[PDB]
């Protein structure tokens, strides 16, 4: 999972 | 927005679309390509191609479960094409190139256009 | 094989689906979630989901245009996972990640389940 | 496009  | 996003995720959900196809499971329609015939889905040939998106959105072709193409198109040329579709890998080689190319354009598909471009620029 | 790969096709295929169901093209079963309706295609939520897997595998069920979920899901729950199997993008916040990760466990999707149970021990 |  990571932030756009 | 504030979202987290999975990396994997879309191609977690391609490989599945493919396991799907492999298995026959709610493949719903028939592509005819001379005398061979290809299972796929509607959504994901519409989501690959701008000619199947077009065949697809017309309000009497989309409820048809068999697509003829047209007879110029060579069946291991779409084959290669449909597996690049559920897979996003493109088995291009020297003696297919050109089968490769003629089809995407017929398909719409401008990154394959594009890729097999190069290539064969490369060649000469 | 000597395939070559196009790094993007997964996402793009994923951003069409999903411009598919904005348009509702060739969306296939409602989802219904108490009083709410969600129309979705049945092979999206087959590739993101153990539980539609299951369901439309079956031979009588892959039949249904219309599923009905257990009445404890809550259709915000339903709706944030929906929108994440169609963009690869979760909406989670303090105020719905329970909801989100009850409606995860029942519609089986492992790696949503494991990213709310760290954001949980997180806050605790 | 890429080797995979
Ligand atoms: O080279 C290509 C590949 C390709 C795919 C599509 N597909 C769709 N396009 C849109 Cl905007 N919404 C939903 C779709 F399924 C259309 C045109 C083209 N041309
Ligand atoms: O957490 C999850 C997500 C998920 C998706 C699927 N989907 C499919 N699985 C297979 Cl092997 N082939 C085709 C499919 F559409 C099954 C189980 C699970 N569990
Ligand atoms: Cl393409
Ligand atoms: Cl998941």
């Amino acid at each position: 999972w990571v932030i756009p | 927005d504030s979202c987290i996003q999975f990396t994997r995720h879309a191609s977690d959900v391609l490989l599945n679309l493919n396991r799907l196809r492999s298995r026959d499971i709610l493949t719903d329609v028939v592509i005819v390509v001379s005398r061979e015939q290809f299972r796929a889905h509607k959504t994901v040939l519409m989501a690959c191609s701008g000619l199947f998106y077009s065949i697809f959105t017309d309000q009497l072709k989309c409820n048809l479960s068999v697509i003829n193409l047209d007879p110029e198109i060579n069946p291991e040329g779409f084959c290669i094409l449909l597996d690049f579709m559920y897979t996003s890998r493109l088995n291009l080689r020297e003696g297919n190139i050109m089968a490769v190319m003629a089809t995407a354009m017929y398909l719409q598909m401008e990154h394959v256009v594009d890729t097999c471009r190069k290539f064969i620029k490369a060649s000469e």
